RNA sequence: GUCUACGGCCAUACCACCCUGAACGCGCCCGAUCUCGUCUGAUCUCGGAAGCUAAGCAGGGUCGGGCCUGGUUAGUACUUGGAUGGGAGACCGCCUGGGAAUACCGGGUGCUGUAGGCU
RNA sequence: UAUAGGGGCGAAAGACUAAUCGAACCAUCUAGUAGCUGGUUCCCUCCGAAGUUUCCCUCAGGAUAGCUGGCGCUCUCGCCCACGCAGUUUUAUCCGGUAAAGCGAAUGAUUAGAGGUCUUGGGGCCGAAACGAUCUCAACCUAUUCUCAAACUUUAAAUGGGUAAGAAGCCCGGCUCGCUGGCGUGGAGCCGGGGUGGAAUGCGAGUGCCUAGUGGGCCACUUUUGGUAAGCAGAACUGGC
RNA sequence: AAAUGGAUGGCGCUGGAGCGUCGGGCCCAUACCCGGCCGUCGCCGGCCUACGCCGCGACGAGUAGGAGGGCCGCUGCGGU
RNA sequence: CUGUUUAAUUAAAACAAAGCAUCGCGAAGGCCCGCGGCGGGUGUUGACGCGAUGUGAUUUCUGCCCAGUGCUCUGAAUGUCAAAGUGAAGAAAUUCAAUGAAGCGCGGGUAAACGGCGGGAGUAACUAUGACUCUCUUAAGGUAGCCAAAUGCCUCGUCAU
RNA sequence: GGGGAGUUUGACUGGGGCGGUACACCUGUCAAACGGUAACGCAGGUGUCCUAAGGCGAGCUCAGGGAGGACAGAAACCUCCCGUGGAGCAGAAGGGCAAAAGCUCGCUUGAUCUUGAUUUUCAGUACGAAUACAGACCGUGAAAGCGGGGCCUCACGAUCCUUCUGACCUUUUGGGUUUUAAGCAGGAGGUGUCAGAAAAGUUACCACAGGGAUAACUGGCUUGUGGCGGCCAAGCGUUCAUAGCGACGUCGCUUUUUGAUCCUUCGAUGUCGGCUCUUCCUAUCAUUGUGAAGCAGAAUUCGCCAAGCGUUGGAUUGUUC
RNA sequence: GCCCGGAUAGCUCAGUCGGUAGAGCAGGGGAUUGAAAAUCCCCGUGUCCUUGGUUCGAUUCCGAGUCCGGGCACCA
């Protein structure tokens, strides 16, 4: 009562089927895992971003439409 | 192994380091009227014999020891539980060696 | 003892005795030189050596035989201290055997199936040296015959050449006389010690 | 059966290779990683602490996280039948740039510079990399001597 | 053409021995009352400056040892792929491409950054 | 006439008990159970495998991935240049410690000669004896020499593995930050503006659901482990059956 | 040197029908090419059962298995 | 010995058997059956009986072990000790303690109860063999007898016929 | 309390049993220069040990050798010099480490509490181990920092149930107070067949479903073992290598010994030996024809063509022998 | 062939608790007896089988051999 144990023959021909393809990574990767500390700046840097961002920016777009 | 008696360790309750008493964790002894144990004689009861299976096959020797550990601060009082590794051979909290010593054997 | 057909032809990894064999009997060769072995560089001019023209390998009794074979046949032919003989090629590799009748099926299969060591064999690869006889200008035949009758005596086929170095040394023996008289190589017992300039002065200065 | 934990098949390979043991050079700490980087790992047996794996020996990822002395690598790992692109935490000391990436840089910045001079002065330059072609038409000299005359060697041994 | 302080590469910059060093500088050196620490002011710490480049240090040298690099080794050993190629087998030869190491021989033996100072 | 089925009877053979007995016969529970054999009924068209990973009182079996099919869906085409991809090459750039080679380079084994005079013990000789003097021996050291290594190595291939070869990219200007902090500093984010011609070759790609069968393999080149060897057992790369 | 009588396939074959080196012709598979026919697939076209009709081009093996079509078939029921 | 047995493969050396032993029991009992009752059987019986075994005529014999394993006798002798009962704390559920039937362990007997019964070293005026002597050792170390047998591997043991 | 009843009797496996654990977890190698990759392959380990052998800081440098010094000797103590790991780091190996990860000393508990992410095994599940952070409260150091166990790779364990700890926690069923009980969160009590059933034996009185996935008999590949040969020639052979033999070695053949393997048959190929009977082989015992001898004759021995024809009667053992 | 159990004065043998070499017997020495045994007073006797690891230390704890000694070696 023995049998072969272990093989890793057609083994690829059955992996370039379909294809072995990459993991596809789409713009703005997951963000997750990354430091605390830097999570914690940047939450409050983007609701303060949108915040106060409105006057200023206002302001230096009509001055490079005045320019340019 | 060998732990020493008082052993300064954050505890919960008052949010700070404080001393502690450091005692054996007794086992205790385990009581009538819980719940598996009413269960357990309500199906023992009857002729059924040996319903749930009682064990045989002990192989580990070895026991994890865990502490009892007292904030000695008055009316503080917490009580925590904390683990060491399996050691075979354990003495509570005595005979700290030294290493300017002759043997004599 | 197993027949040598067998234990030929290098298939597994070599296997020396060392740490990990631990129960390996003596090899069967123990001395290597048989002529004059003191003989200076000067004594015997030329040599002939044989070379192994197959892949295998070769046994230390057959090693044995064959030094004991081309022993006798010189001291017969030119006389006691008129050669100077060296087998070039030691055995290390170690065979395994794996017996049996330990007369039923009874005591095991190939079950447990990594043999005790049997003894000592030799690695040979192509074009490598097994032994080398330093004579006299006069004895080219006695060699030549003597090499013969160990050929015999080893397994498969190899030939016979004879060196146009002198010596034991890796030395041309048409630049050796003309180039030790004079300047670079020392004689050293049987061996001869190779100078270069780029060394102290001192080498120069204690030479000349 | 091989005995899967790990770092089991590196007798050699976490090994400081010869004449380097002693401490670790200080030029390998000193650089900056920012995110976006492309980075080598390569292990290295003096500092135990944050070794990859043996798995990710060689492998040349992508950097997207900095703390305060390692940083987080994405690395693209085959495994059976597909690859997947996982994230290591390793430490510094393990790590280098890769040449590529700046050489790439190296060659856009030609380009660029190549393409204001073309739009400026109406130079057509060709700006792309063009494979190695066949070689052109040249005109060999045998001026003075007759070429020399080879032949096979009789055998000897 | 140099040194000091901090360095980067980490032996082309080590090791052995022999020469030379004007000015600053580093030292060697003279002493323990405070700071200090030892069995011991030898080491560590502290107030200096009578001497000295003898040593470290810095430069040079050794048909120097080592290192680095380049030839020879050698298109050799090996090797991706191929053949109704040879061979009883062992292995070997060919087409296709790639291609190594020791003895042997020749050459070198620190380069630099920042701040500071002497000719 | 008595003894009736886990019962009777047995001068004991586990024999006999209606041709059945190491637990009789008949009916019912009952279409009991089975990872185990056997069979499993019309045509044509299209697509088309696996005998492998992990876990299981699992090793003739199942669940799990992988392979397959069906159902679609979301985009791309048609009218000096595209999106994306690749069992491929090139151009760069890293990585490895095998083939090979090496021992006058560490470790491990190992052959032989020569030189030297410290150290002894041992032989001989001058001698009452004396490192008093001398010859010899071994050991030792110095440069040499022959051969090696799956659990050695300075060196080190070919084949190979990863990444990059652009608009998700450059470059400019500004806002926000409780993070960092000599510094309006660093780093991220956000906004607005500006210029797509960025190796070779080939192609349509992306994505979701459901799920059958499969979980007994074998051979061939080459590399390889055990064995004397096998049409033997066991592996790797590729193909085939 | 091996057990029934037998195997370069046999018959045979020696200026070859053997060995090695080659040449010029010649034979043929479902392979290739050309042409016809059937089906699948794709790309369409027409305001002609639109579930039909033609057109173009590439392709068709196959067990376990999966779908689609059947104006294939057996027996019965409402409608015709 | 006569006898009997596996009808349908065995006829025996097996089985029984007389003889020899051994053990329980004085009827409110032994040994059994029975779902049940003082219901049955031995019993219309009473130790020259009934019940349960071992061995197997006569003749001659019945060795040595109570360590194991059983069996049995003994005493609240004293450890372990289950319900119920007692006493205490508690509002109560509950908890604790003391007391403690059989049995187990402690002690005595039994082998015609199951069963078991050693190995070394030296040693005699030719050599061998060794009565004797010393030591470890178990509870006891195979005694009277008997044999290569139906039991002896080596084995076709050695000698005689 | 086997008088009676019910049930169990691991798994791997060059057939099974016996033997072993290759049944969990580590090191080197096989491993074919990324990772992965097997066998009852090799060479080994583990079911622990540590109040320090953890953490930090400071000082110092080891093994070994040479040279010297009362008792001192091969080995006691001291001092100098050389000393790139030849030592030590708890342990099996490998890696790594020299103003250190080693030795000594001073402080100490970061071997503490808590959420996550990721690696490792991998199905991209878990336990275990580990990495990098985050927030407390600390130790150390002048400070930079380091530290959340052991310099790194092994050292360990689910549901259920018990047990202990934590909150002025929840529910304890018509509403209250208290006991009790249940619950949340996190530690231990074990599943070594180690992702976890609670488990003895025998069948020769056996039964059933199956397997040639799997032994005993033949057949086939193989030839160690068995048997039969060949080459070389140290010798033996009164002298003399080869009339006859021939060691030390060496290359083959045979399937009449035994072994290895499991390819065929487990819905059956009747298994040893003997009796009888036919045919074939030659590696020739005798006969025909020959050659060589250490062949005087005789009697022998060794070769060649050669299987035509012979190769018996008995005591024993079932025998082949 | 596996699998267990060993080795110690001249001989039987213990002691192992990692730090001790011990009993009995034999040999040797006296006394006692005319003289032998026996007795009484004493002695000496070991590489703790060999080669290696851990330890501060190996007669002991392990690893490997030597020479012994038990047990298994079954279905067919
Ligand atoms: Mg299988
Ligand atoms: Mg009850
Ligand atoms: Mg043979
Ligand atoms: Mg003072
Ligand atoms: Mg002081
Ligand atoms: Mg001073
Ligand atoms: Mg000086
Ligand atoms: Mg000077
Ligand atoms: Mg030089
Ligand atoms: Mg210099
Ligand atoms: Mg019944
Ligand atoms: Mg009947
Ligand atoms: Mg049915
Ligand atoms: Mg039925
Ligand atoms: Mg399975
Ligand atoms: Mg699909
Ligand atoms: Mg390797
Ligand atoms: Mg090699
Ligand atoms: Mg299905
Ligand atoms: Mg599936
Ligand atoms: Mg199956
Ligand atoms: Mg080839
Ligand atoms: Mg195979
Ligand atoms: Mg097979
Ligand atoms: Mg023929
Ligand atoms: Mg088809
Ligand atoms: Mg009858
Ligand atoms: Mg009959
Ligand atoms: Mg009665
Ligand atoms: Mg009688
Ligand atoms: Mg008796
Ligand atoms: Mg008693
Ligand atoms: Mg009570
Ligand atoms: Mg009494
Ligand atoms: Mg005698
Ligand atoms: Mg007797
Ligand atoms: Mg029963
Ligand atoms: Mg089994
Ligand atoms: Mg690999
Ligand atoms: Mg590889
Ligand atoms: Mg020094
Ligand atoms: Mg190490
Ligand atoms: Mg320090
Ligand atoms: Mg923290
Ligand atoms: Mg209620
Ligand atoms: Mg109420
Ligand atoms: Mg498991
Ligand atoms: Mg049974
Ligand atoms: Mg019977
Ligand atoms: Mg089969
Ligand atoms: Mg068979
Ligand atoms: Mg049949
Ligand atoms: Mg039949
Ligand atoms: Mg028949
Ligand atoms: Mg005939
Ligand atoms: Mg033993
Ligand atoms: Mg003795
Ligand atoms: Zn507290």
């Amino acid at each position: 009562a023995k049998s072969k144990n272990h093989t890793t023959h057609n083994q690829s021909r059955k992996w370039h089927r379909n294809g072995i393809k990459k993991p596809r990574s789409q713009r703005y990767e997951s963000l997750k895992g990354v430091d605390p500390k830097f999570l914690r700046n940047m939450r409050f840097a983007k609701k303060h971003n949108k915040k106060g961002l409105k006057k200023m920016q206002a302001n230096n777009a009509k001055a490079m439409s005045a320019r340019a | 192994v060998n732990v020493p008696k008082t052993r300064r360790t954050f505890c919960k309750k008052c949010g700070k380091h404080q001393p502690h008493k450091v005692t054996q964790y007794k086992k205790g002894k385990d009581s009538l009227y819980a719940q598996g144990k009413r269960r357990y004689d309500r199906k023992q009861s009857g002729y059924g014999g040996q319903t749930k299976p009682i064990f045989r096959k002990k192989a580990k020797t070895t026991k994890k020891i865990v502490l009892r550990l007292e904030c000695v601060e008055p009316n503080c009082r917490s009580k925590r539980m904390l683990a060491i590794k399996r050691c075979k051979h354990f003495e509570l909290g005595g005979d700290k060696k030294r290493k300017g010593q002759v043997i004599q054997f | 003892r197993r027949p040598a057909r067998c234990y030929r032809y290098c298939k597994n990894k070599p296997y020396p005795k060392s740490r990990f064999c631990r129960g390996v009997p003596d090899a069967k060769i123990r001395i290597f030189d048989l002529g004059r072995k003191k003989a200076k560089v000067d004594e015997f001019p030329l040599c002939g050596h044989m070379v192994s023209d197959e892949y295998e390998q070769l046994s230390s009794e057959a090693l044995e035989a064959a030094r004991i074979c081309a022993n006798k046949y010189m001291v017969k032919s030119c006389g006691k201290d008129g050669f100077h003989i060296r087998v070039r090629l030691h055995p290390f590799h170690v065979i395994r055997i794996n017996k049996m009748l330990s007369a039923d099926r009874l005591q095991t299969g190939m079950r447990g199936a990594f043999g005790k060591p049997q003894g000592t064999v030799a690695r040979v690869h192509i074009g490598q040296v097994i032994m080398s006889i330093r004579t006299k200008l006069q004895n080219k035949e006695h060699v030549i015959e003597a090499l013969r009758r160990a050929k015999f005596k080893f397994p498969g086929r190899q030939k016979i050449h004879i060196s146009k170095k002198w010596g034991f040394t890796k030395f041309n023996a048409d630049e050796f006389e003309d180039m030790v008289a004079e300047k670079r190589l020392i004689p050293d017992g049987c061996g001869v010690k190779y100078i270069p300039n780029r060394g102290p002065l001192d080498k120069w200065r204690a030479l000349h | 059966t091989n005995t899967k934990g790990k770092r089991r098949g590196t007798r050699y390979m976490f090994s400081r290779p010869f004449r380097k043991h002693g401490v670790v050079p200080l030029a390998t700490y000193m650089r900056i990683y920012k995110k976006g980087d492309i980075v080598d790992i390569k292990g290295m047996g003096t500092v135990q602490k944050g070794m990859p794996h043996k798995c990710y020996h060689g492998k040349t990822g992508r950097v997207y996280n900095v703390t305060q002395h390692a940083v987080g690598i994405v690395v693209n790992k085959q495994v059976k039948g597909k690859i997947l692109a996982k994230r290591i935490n390793v430490r510094i000391e393990h790590i280098k740039h890769s040449k590529s990436r700046d050489s790439f840089l190296k060659r856009v910045k030609e380009n660029d510079q190549k393409k204001k001079e073309a739009k400026e002065k109406g130079t057509w330059v060709q700006l792309k990399r063009q494979p190695a072609p066949p070689r052109e038409a040249h005109f060999v000299r045998t001026n003075g001597k007759e070429p020399e005359l080879l032949e096979p060697i009789p055998y000897e041994f």
